[PDB]
């Protein structure tokens, strides 16, 4: 039963191991999607600022392609809690089977 | 109908300017300005706080469920655990949201609580509000998601969800580009866009242009024409037109879209529909969106008048004229307003 | 029978939870197909406004495009009730394999 | 921007002529003539008579 | 024996499920297929009526992209038979060796 518990909360460190990893390289992807984001805000700053149209529907637009990169952002980090609720919920049903047998 | 005030003036034909499209001549009034009308709000004090909708997810079997309410615990069941397959009962989303909302009503009865199919309902309590909303029942919350009137994004939206709701779904608070307002309607599953909290949808509609429209017994009808509604959330996001302080100097029908020239923004309405001035959706860019643009130059420019001509209007101010082109759909995307001539004009 | 009655169940409950992902997805799903539809539309009604065809043919050509993403729409909702029907008669085939051994 | 009897029509080659009594307007389509696209123009005001 | 049986038989009744989910989704697809052939064979008249030609020529290609699309038909249905082939002979195979231990 020692090397049971032993080997079940290895199990379960190695998932949080995992769980860090997928946390940073969500990190990694949200900051992409950021570097991708600021020379397309950069770029839509450049058309606004250049054709005297200085307008509520113009500014809109920008506010549309902001929201735009805003929901992709939230999809990526739902995704990341959605993970994470898989990987836990899963050492969580190890950890009960295992209990059981014990 | 409606009244025939708009028409008068102490000297019409400076004042009274109209263009002429078939079924309805539109008469605009130069000298009335518009009005906000702030005694038809749509949403009175929507109260955010009162509602909250537990989610029914999924059980989980074991993990027991501890649910706040107001802060203060007061549901907590712990799933039967038990092999049994009449026991597999245990953790359907209908019984598990009685099991959980008659325990709500036995702690207090201020708050009413429901059962929905796919969720429960906590009616306002009549003077005290959700101080705090929170719960955390089994490792990762996948029992009950509460869903507030605010959520991250798309997802995190309960998927049954009572006649009328409303959800604001915001990114973060400085940059207000990806909120907008959604109400759940029953009658056929679906999750609309419809104005948002405390903002009033419609002009006076009186102080507005005017129409004279000829009705089908041969006898002429003065009428007020049916403005739209903005249908959008928030004021800000869904800018309010921006002639109401100004007077409606000339209207024109440049393109297929209806126009004013405002004090110094060419309003036009969204180009196919004649009457839809406000932004249509405050998400996704539709093209034909109304474009309401003001043009700025060097110089502020009052914009004295306007001529339709065909592929291009042209916009004639006090100073200078500029002409706004676009052979591609017009749309805000494509103006490209010029400043080509700079000739003078008079009143 | 009770450690095979419980972990059925918790497999049972298990693929509820997939259901539900599958469900919320095909919403996701659904939503993104829409972001698309509105802008689609948007364009069709700008194109027939700017046009003078004023005609019944065009309306249809709207229809038409309208019906494309309807069909779009019950294909998808289709996918989802046929992965709701496999991910249940699994769940029965299971239960009925333990009811037997049991 | 006003109803518009169609008077007579004049096929021509390309492009058939529409005239009508108050203006008179030019269907071309280049293109395989398509519902998608017609592409009217109106061109010239002359009047027509019976 | 009885438990044996019984699991075969579920075995190829969920084979018979995959059969009729396999003709369904092959039904979708010819329907699509021809979805898109109504629109190749809408320009193809549109090209032919155009021109002036009235060629038998033009009948002669008009044939060959019907036929082009006939053959893509054959030989999505000749795809299925081959899978129901599969599916059967593999249930039955099953059955044999489950018959032979039996």
């Amino acid at each position: 039963a020692m090397e049971i518990m032993r080997q079940t909360n290895i199990q379960n460190a190695d998932l949080s191991l995992q769980a860090r990893s997928k946390l940073e390289e969500a990190s990694a992807e949200l900051t992409s999607q950021n570097m991708q984001k600021v020379q397309a805000i950069g770029s839509i700053r450049a058309a606004i600022g250049e054709s005297m149209l200085e307008g509520s529907s113009m500014d809109r637009i920008k506010r549309v392609t902001e929201g735009q990169f805003i929901r992709e952002a939230n999809m990526v980090t739902e995704n990341y809690r959605r993970d994470y609720q898989a990987i836990f919920a899963q050492q969580l049903g190890g950890t009960q089977s295992a209990a059981s047998q014990i | 109908p409606n009244g025939s005030n708009y028409i008068k003036t102490a000297n019409p034909r400076n004042d009274l300017r109209m263009v002429t499209v078939a079924d309805y001549t539109f008469i605009v009034n130069r000298n009335v300005v518009a009005q906000k009308n702030t005694k038809s709000v749509n949403l009175p004090n929507y109260n955010p706080n009162q509602d909250g909708l537990i989610n029914v997810r999924g059980g989980q079997y074991g993990r027991e469920l501890i649910v706040h309410i107001n802060g203060k615990d007061v549901a907590k069941y712990k799933i039967p655990d038990g092999s049994q397959p009449e026991h597999v009962n245990n953790t359907d989303a209908q019984w598990l949201a009685e099991e959980l909302a008659k325990q709500m009503r036995t702690n207090l009865s201020d708050w009413t609580v429901n059962v929905g199919q796919g969720f429960i309902h906590v009616t306002a309590p009549s003077g005290q509000q959700i101080d705090s909303f929170t719960t955390k029942d089994g490792y990762a919350d996948q029992l009950i998601n509460p869903v507030t009137h605010y959520a991250q994004s798309f997802s995190k939206l309960p998927p049954n969800a009572p006649n009328g709701y409303m959800v604001k779904i915001v990114g973060d608070a400085s940059k207000s580009a990806d909120q907008y307002y959604v109400r759940y309607d029953a009658e056929r599953k679906v999750w609309t866009e419809t104005l948002g909290w405390n903002t009033e949808d419609q002009v006076l509609w009186e102080t507005m242009p005017h129409a004279l429209v000829r009705a089908a017994d041969g006898n002429f009808d003065f009428k007020w024409l049916e403005w739209s509604p903005k249908s959008c959330g928030d004021v800000d996001t869904n800018p309010w037109p921006s002639f109401v302080g100004s007077s409606i100097n000339d209207v024109f029908f440049f393109r297929n879209r209806l126009g004013f020239l405002s004090g110094e923004n060419i309003i036009l309405s969204r180009t196919a529909k004649y009457f839809n001035f406000y932004p249509a959706s405050i998400a996704n860019l539709s093209d034909d969106d109304p474009i309401d643009v003001a043009v700025s130059t060097n110089r502020i420019a009052i914009l004295k008048y306007a001529v339709p001509f065909s592929e291009e209007l042209l916009i004639w101010s006090d100073e200078a004229q500029f002409v706004l082109t676009a052979s591609g759909t017009l749309t805000s995307k494509s103006v490209e307003l010029n400043l080509t001539t700079q000739f003078d004009v008079q009143d």
